[PDB]
């Protein structure tokens, strides 16, 4: 019913990043867990998740760069976040509805963690 | 307002179909999230469990009535349910229990279930007014057990567990059971006539020997129901050829087959309208959120509500295809809701579940509540066999009708499923409908052969 959401961070642009949700008592392992990320001045939008049985929803551009995935002992859900550019910055929020479904908008959520902060900074090493 | 065994048999009832609905409001979730069963699969084992559960039924009247004694076969069945319900908590250790321990309820519930209904009755002179009030408080009764199992079973099985659930199903029989036997004092003189005689050890071991084959053949049936579907085939065309054999019946007859249609469509409710629920309908009703499994409970809520109502407020036939309406446009209801009324995301308000239950609920207080009654108006031991066995086919038949609105694991769209339970739900809808209007054609013919 509360999630705690851990990982976010500043990393420079190709770089990764791990978040992590989990719940205090309701077993996880129920819950479709969405992330969710609102950048400065726009919507909360659906960015990834996994459903309670193994299945998995992207949105378009994060797929190839965004893995979602379940360690279903620990109770927890994993965004791993790999080719990360400047337009990923947002805070990122997981949210969690019962059953199989992912649905895009974040009315279909009752549960949502705080929010992380992720930055992607266009720095590269001097040539 | 009521004689004092009354309040125990109200109690008794009400924590039994607790503990029945703690598990059958989460069986199918439980049959796919710990099992790993398809949602297919665990709609047609649900529809299996069901058909022995309301099947074995015809067990516990015979048993109570000439075996063992009605108040003795209410301890017997009590504690084979409680045994169930321990068994199928035990199931998380053990998986390969889970057969065994449902069919341990579905006999335990076979002895079970006639048995409080028949003690009440002899709780009042034969002609008593209060008996009408009476048995519309036992059916409350049953339903404000229902409701808060199907409420809070979800919720706990969320919380702390299958484990901790089952058990406390069982221990809701346990203090059915305390309930019953602090009590006994009141019911002194109330029972069958077995119950007066010392108890015969000879037929009580006949009653365990078959109540342990019983349980192995229920664990066997819903572990391979395409056998289950054959043996219900043979079964129900033999009957069928016996019946035709040997017109006061064939009002019984109709009436059967429509009661399984109802039945058909009252076993949507833990399965295909349950993840339909999940799918497709918003989980947050009035600001709080809930877990979507519960809106089971929104059938024995519009009984408890509408019971005495209807209570206070033709006759036979047109009951039945009045029923037969509501359910028809419950289902057209839900078909509606997710044709039309859903979110850009895919999800469906609330209130239109709500509506679909108020619906359906309306049509079981009509047929189910008002069948067998006056079903024994028109006729004998035949037709209980006869009723029963097609009522255990209706819920096998729903089992398989619910899988068409199976979901695969990997599904996670809203807009995906959505049209899958929209047009099973519309087309069940229109069916019944097109049934609810050929009983109505019929009203007349078979209200002039009761006569
Ligand atoms: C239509 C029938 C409604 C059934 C009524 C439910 C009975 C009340 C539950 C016990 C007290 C509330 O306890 C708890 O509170 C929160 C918010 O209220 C609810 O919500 C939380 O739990 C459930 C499952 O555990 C999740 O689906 C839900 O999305 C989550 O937010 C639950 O319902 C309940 O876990
Ligand atoms: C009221 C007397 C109690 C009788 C209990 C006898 C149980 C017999 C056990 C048979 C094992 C199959
Ligand atoms: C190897 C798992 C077998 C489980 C059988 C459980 C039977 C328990 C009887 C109470
Ligand atoms: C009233 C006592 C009933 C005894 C039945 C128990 C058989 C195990
Ligand atoms: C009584 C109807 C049976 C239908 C099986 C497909």
């Amino acid at each position: 019913v509360q999630l705690v959401e851990s990982g976010g961070g500043l990393v420079q642009a190709g770089g990764s990043l791990r978040l992590s949700c989990a719940a205090s008592g309701p077993t996880l392992s129920n819950y479709a867990v969405g992330w969710f990320r609102q950048a400065p001045g726009k919507e909360r939008e659906f960015v990834a998740g996994i459903n309670w049985s193994s299945g998995l929803r992207y949105k378009d551009v994060v797929k190839g760069r965004f893995t979602v995935s379940r360690d279903n002992v620990k109770d927890t859900v994993y965004l791993q976040m790999n080719s990360l550019k400047p337009e990923d910055t947002a805070v990122y929020y997981c949210a969690a509805r019962f059953g199989g479904m992912l649905p895009l908008q974040p009315s279909g959520y009752a549960n949502w963690g705080q929010g992380t902060q992720v930055t992607v900074s266009s720095h590269h090493h001097h040539h | 307002q009521q004689p004092r065994p009354f309040f125990m048999i109200f109690f008794v009832e009400l924590w039994e179909r607790f503990g029945y609905y703690g598990v059958q409001g989460v069986l199918a979730v439980f049959f796919v999230k710990q099992l790993g069963f398809s949602q297919e699969q665990a709609f047609v084992t649900f529809g299996a469990f069901a058909a022995l559960v309301y099947g074995l039924i015809s067990i516990g009247g015979y048993v109570g009535d000439h075996l063992l004694g009605t108040k003795r076969t209410i301890v017997l069945g009590a504690l084979v349910l409680a045994i169930g319900y321990f068994m199928t908590g035990m199931s998380l250790l053990k998986p390969d229990l889970i057969f065994i321990a449902l069919g341990t309820i579905a006999v335990g519930n076979g002895l079970f279930k006639a048995n409080p209904a028949s003690l009440l009755s002899k709780c009042y002179p034969p002609k008593d007014p209060r008996l009408d009030g009476a048995f519309t408080l036992f059916y409350m009764s049953i339903n404000i057990g229902s409701l808060i199992a199907l409420s809070l079973a979800p919720v706990i099985a969320d919380r702390f567990g299958y484990s901790v659930t089952y058990n406390l199903c069982g221990a809701g029989l346990i203090i059915a059971l305390l309930v019953y036997i602090a009590c006994r004092g009141m019911v002194k003189d109330i029972g069958s006539e077995p119950d007066f005689r010392p108890m015969s050890f000879s037929k009580l071991l006949y009653v365990l020997l078959g109540s342990v084959v019983m349980i192995f053949v229920c664990a066997w049936l819903m572990h391979n129901v395409e056998v289950a579907n054959l043996v219900l085939i043979v079964l129900s065309i033999v009957v069928t050829i016996i019946f035709f054999r040997q017109n006061k019946m064939f009002v019984a007859f109709v009436l059967m087959l429509e009661a399984v249609v109802f039945y058909i469509l009252y076993a949507q409710m833990p399965t295909s309208l349950n993840f339909f629920a999940i799918n497709n309908v918003h989980h947050e009703i009035l600001g709080f959120s809930i877990n979507p499994v519960s809106f089971q409970a929104l059938n024995p809520f519009w009984v408890v509500l509408a019971s005495p109502i209807l209570a206070g407020i033709l006759s036979m036939p047109m009951k039945f295809t009045l029923g037969m309406f509501m359910c028809s446009l419950g289902f057209l209801t839900a078909a509606a809701a997710g044709m039309w009324f859903a979110d850009a995301q895919g999800l469906t308000s609330p209130w239109f579940i709500v509506l679909v239950y108020l619906f359906q609920s309306l049509g079981e207080l009509f047929i189910s509540a008002l069948g067998l009654a006056m079903i024994a108006a028109l006729v004998m031991g035949f037709i209980l066999g006869m009723w029963f066995l097609t009522q255990a086919a209706a819920f096998l038949l729903g089992g398989y009708v619910a899988t068409f609105t199976a979901v695969p694991d990997n599904i996670t769209d809203p807009l995906e499923t959505l049209p899958v339970y929209t047009n099973v739900f519309g087309k069940i809808g229109l069916v019944t409908l097109g049934v609810a209007v050929v009983m109505l054609l019929m009203v007349p013919w078979l209200k002039r052969m009761i006569a």
